[PDB]
RNA sequence: GUGAAAUUUUAGUACCUGUGAAGAUGCAGGUUACCCGCGACAGGACGGAAAGACCCCAUGGAGCUUUACUGUAGUUUGAU
RNA sequence: GUGUAGUGGUAGGAGAGCGUUCUAAGGGCGUUGAAGGUCGAUCGUGAGGACGGCUGGAGCGCUUAGAAGUGAGAAUGCCG
RNA sequence: UAGCGGAGAAAUUCCAAACGAACUUGGAGAUAGCUGGUUCUCUCCGAAAUAGCUUUAGGGCUAGCCUCGGAAUUGAGAAU
RNA sequence: UAUAGUUGAAGGAUUUGGAAAAUUCCGCUAAAGAGGGUGAAAGCCCCGUAGACGAAAUGCUGACAACACCUAGGAGGAUCCUGAGUACGGCGGAACACGAGAAAUUCCGUCGGAAUCCGCGGGGACCAUCCCGCAAGGCUAAAUACUCCCUAGUGACCGAUAGUGAACCAGUACCGUGAGGGAAAGGUGAAAAGCACCCCGGAAGGGGAGUGAAAUAGAUCCUGAAACCGUGUGCCUACAACAAGUCAAAGCUCGUUAAUGAGUGAUGGCGUGCCUUUUGUAGAAUGAACCGGCGAGUUACGAUUGCAUGCGAGGUUAAGUCGAAGAGACGGAGCCGCAGCGAAAGCGAGUCUGAAUAGGGCGAAUGAGUAUGUAGUCGUAGACCCGAAACCAUGUGAUCUACC
């Protein structure tokens, strides 16, 4: 969601992960992956930016 | 659609034309030029128009005409562009335009008659042509060239 | 850069409203105690421009 | 004993009368001819060296002449 | 399936393909021998592709898409 | 003593082996209607050496002849 | 804060090897899985990275102190001040997109020469009304252009004919009196452990023995192709006129990716190379000595047509700000289409010409665009590459020769 960083700092895993806030979801750093990891609060935020 | 298995629209991309590789693809050995002749050298060929020796058209012809310092031409909206405004809306040469209708209003908004209008509005601009004015008194508006 | 317009035709053509070009006759300037009347009447209304030099001048009046 | 060079499409590289871009070692039809060298000559290989100096062209150069065109250094004349 | 029909070609227009280097993801091979070199009597209509024997001793393939310093027998070419 | 020049008992003679205008660096990848070259492959179609005008004649433009994509009526094409 | 630093987590065994980081078991750490090195390829061996700490000295940047400097209203309009050989005019030249043109505005050289607030300059010759300003005295940060140099980084950038000319002791060797011109040259193995000792040989060189996993890795030192030079041998060749082959074929020797097999070849048939330029080629027209390597239609900005994709009477952002040199939203100035005719005043589904409601030119009557990718062509740019004789501007030369 934001800068809730203590869980992004426990996310330098093996590369099966990748973090990303919010604002900088782009096309790539979905396509690329199979499965995605949300927050409840990222979900409407998502939503909101996306009109 | 995954990273690894891309394709794009069919008949999108088109490959390429390298010229002068071998006498199979057709282009070989003078580059699709032919023999000798200043059409075939190094950035050969003459300006446009030109025509060997020949007086050019464009001094062939004469020269007319010139242009008023002040022409004054408006942003015509004809009739059916109206016709959506259903019954009294104070049309304006203002935030009427504002609807994605008529942007840059050169110099004042025009009015014309061409076909045909079945409302009550209300117009203001700055010009109508006079059978405008007959068919917006015809079905009951009003006008103000304002 | 940008494609250079020519002004030496601008001043001598005026572009109709289906895709051709206007322009005024020659031979209307000069002697006229030569050619008749027919001659000189029927020379002062202008024409098209043929299907060949549309041709080659179509990139000078790339805009104008 | 020491030890180059220009040249060179690959070559198992004969003669006659034809034929051919109109004079052929190499095509055609005939005649002569075992394989490999060594010393001499210079008819031929349109022989080697110099992308014709003769001639024309390039809307090519450069140097020179003049009552060819256009200007100018210089000499002189008038006003201020 | 089966019938009918056509398939010489320079300048040139059109269409479909082979191969080299690099990038991306997926999936792979490699001291029990990769790239490169040599030999082979093999496969497809072509450009071209595999397989095995010897040498060699550290990195390269395969699929889908992308970008090009992407293909050489002639320039009295330039270097060894 | 110096190159828009110098020197010449005068020959276009000489000025670091080449002077009808020295050498060296820069504008500079100067310009050339002229010559030479231009690399992988298959399928389909496939010409022209003509008229007109040109300070034009071995150059160029349009027209004719070639190829590729669409629209429309045909009955317009052809040979008897 | 810049110039030295300090600290910094987690592994053993098995199979191949000369050597494991390889393979197979079983574990552990991570705010640290970026990178480099170690006898082959390491999250856990080493240097590091994420973090956390750190300056005696010197420099810069802030902040606030102290000191320096600067700055006041209202009312009156009798008289005074408000930049002189200046503005501006003629003449001759230059600067403005503006080549004297009907030529405003700005400079320069020469000559002539204004007014003073009831005044002066300008609004593209010039005049009138109106409107906007006060020249002939000076200073002034930021937003903009560049990179010899230092620090830290990155790259669908090069990998010894490439990349700087130069990866090595290079603007050196060498050439020219001088200005000036200017190369070729990287690779042993993991570690020199770089061959003690014997033998032939004057030496060089070599043969054993040794070091080494490998000496055909021995200092010309990884791999080691082609032209070129040699040794051995299976088949043929001394009555034969051969673009040098292919079709036919006896014999002789073999035995493969195992299939209508391989090598050679007595003898017969047929047959004038390759490239370019040309009406025409074997041409006695023109280029190649041979092998290898490099060596030619590209890119930015415009324009136009086809293909495709998103919206469609609409389409659509630019500069610029926050952002990782990204994406990723804001940003509606502007361009294109939706209406045309006329030189123009203008008219408007019409309009122009015309005395005309005549006729005729041009458009409407359904008739779609725009943004981007892509490809074909064209334009400005050196624009497919190599190729002159010449021209202009700074320099260098009279040690040869000419005159003194």
């Amino acid at each position: 969601e934001n800068g809730n960083d203590f869980a992004a700092l426990s996310a330098r895993n093996l590369p099966n992960v990748s973090v990303v806030t919010s604002d900088n979801v782009s096309v790539l750093d979905v396509v690329s992956a199979n499965k995605v990891l949300a927050t409840q609060t990222a979900l409407t935020q998502i939503e909101e930016v996306l009109a | 659609m995954k990273l690894h298995e891309l394709k794009p629209a069919e008949g999108s991309r088109q490959v390429r034309n390298r010229v002068g590789r071998g006498t199979s693809s057709g282009n070989g050995k003078t580059a699709g030029r032919g023999q000798k002749g200043q059409k075939a050298r190094s950035g050969g060929g003459v300006r446009l128009g030109f025509e060997g020796g020949q007086t050019p058209l464009f001094r062939r012809l004469p020269k007319r005409g010139f242009t008023n310092i002040n022409r004054k031409d408006y942003a015509v909206v004809n009739l059916d562009t109206l016709n959506r405004f259903e019954d009294g809306t104070e049309v304006t040469p203002v935030v009427l335009k504002e609807a994605g209708i008529v942007k840059n209003e050169k110099a004042g908004i025009k009015v014309l008659a061409d076909g045909e209008l079945t409302k009550k509005l209300t117009v203001k601009a700055a010009k109508f042509s006079k059978s405008a004015q007959e068919a917006i008194e015809a079905a009951g508006g009003s006008i103000e060239v304002i | 850069p940008k494609q250079k317009t020519h002004r030496g035709l601008a001043k001598r053509v005026k572009r109709t409203g289906g895709g051709g070009l206007k322009r005024g006759r020659a031979f209307t300037s000069h002697r006229f105690h030569g050619k008749t009347k027919k001659q000189r009447r029927q020379l002062r209304k202008a024409s098209m421009v043929a299907k060949g030099d549309y041709k080659r001048i179509r990139q000078q009046l790339a805009r104008m």
